[PDB]
């Protein structure tokens, strides 16, 4: 592919390497997203490696709830990211609009999230930051993982890197601890705190005593939430890995069950 | 902006491909990309004969 190949529609957004457009790949006429990079500030900011990555995973992955790169290409000063088009756009756009979500909607996002992280756990892929901001919606508002920024591969050994997002790091980061696969676990858990709520569970007015609140669970649930969200938060936010609730096991809660009204979006054929 | 990328016949466009989804893997999957040990390299053009 060439840049000649795609009619350029509109920006979408700023990224920090250069921007996503809307374009129309011209043979097919069919819309994706392009992301924009240039090659001069990648090599600046020494970030090449963590970009091979980053591409090496999300272009060998292909679920309905995860954002599809479909290919790249470069040219002599950029490199061009054909990515899947999220026509509802960022999901944490949608959360600070509404405040929180209704338990439909977060037990739907919730079964997404868990069928795209076994995807990606069959796979020895890890997430590690999982929350709002690094997901985007579909035609029918479907969760797509967009962002796999700090994901990586482990296929044998237990890992060590400090990674995440604050308010959502779990224990075992936070002391640390190696980790494994379920760290995803732990921020699931966070995220649905956070759809339910509007604000995640451990929100403090400073670093140490978010770790604090996090180290020791300090998890304080609103009257407003019912039985069944309480029930399925408590069992993914455990201070033993091991103890969490698995993927499979949160797909399968009655919770989940209930209230979502997931759709898989049609496939060729 | 072009026409078809916004309001109108964008959600028309967008609504058609999402019932009428096209075979990615084939169309963009089966096609040749830059081995990524070469993306920071040199960019050789599409066209070169004489
Ligand atoms: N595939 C997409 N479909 C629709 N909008 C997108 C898509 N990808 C990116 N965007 C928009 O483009 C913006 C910036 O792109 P993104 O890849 O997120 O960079 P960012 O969020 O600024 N983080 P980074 O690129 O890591 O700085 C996003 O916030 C979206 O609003």
């Amino acid at each position: 592919f060439t840049i000649d190949d795609f009619d350029i529609g509109r920006p979408l957004g700023k990224g920090k390497f250069g921007n996503v457009y809307l374009a129309r790949e011209k043979q097919n006429k069919f819309i994706m997203a392009l992301k924009v990079l240039f090659k001069s500030q990648l090599e600046k900011e020494g970030v090449e490696h963590q970009l091979r990555r980053e591409i090496e995973i999300q272009s060998h992955l292909r679920h309905p709830n995860i954002l599809r790169m479909y290919n790249y290409f470069h040219d002599r000063k950029r490199i061009y990211l054909m990515l899947e088009f999220a026509p509802r756009g960022e999901l944490y756009k949608e959360l600070q609009k509404h405040g929180r979500f209704d338990e439909q909607r977060s037990a739907t996002f919730m079964e997404e999230l868990a069928d795209a992280l076994h995807y990606c756990h069959e796979r020895k892929v890890i997430h590690r930051d999982i929350k709002p901001e690094n997901l985007l919606m579909g035609y029918k508002g479907e969760l797509k993982i967009a962002d796999f920024g700090w994901s990586v591969h482990a296929p044998s050994l237990r890992r060590r890197t400090m990674c995440g997002t604050l308010d959502y790091l779990p224990p075992e980061m936070i002391e640390g601890k190696t980790h494994d696969e379920k760290v995803d676990l732990w921020c699931a858990g966070v995220l649905c705190y956070e759809f339910l709520v509007g604000m995640p569970p451990f929100d403090s007015p400073s670093h140490t005593e978010t770790h604090r609140r996090i180290v020791n669970v300090d998890l304080k649930f609103p009257p407003f939430l019912s039985d069944g969200s309480k029930d399925l938060i408590s069992k993914l936010l455990r201070y033993h890995p091991p103890q969490r609730l698995p993927l499979k096991g949160v797909m399968e809660h009655p919770w989940v069950k209930a209230n979502s009204r997931r759709v898989l979006p049609p496939v060729y054929q | 902006i072009p026409a078809w990328a916004s309001g109108n016949l964008l959600t028309q466009a967008i609504r058609q491909q999402y019932y009428k989804p096209i075979d990615v893997d084939r169309m963009y999957g089966t096609i040749d990309s830059p081995k990524l040990e070469e993306l920071f390299n040199k960019s050789k053009p599409r066209y070169f004969k004489r």
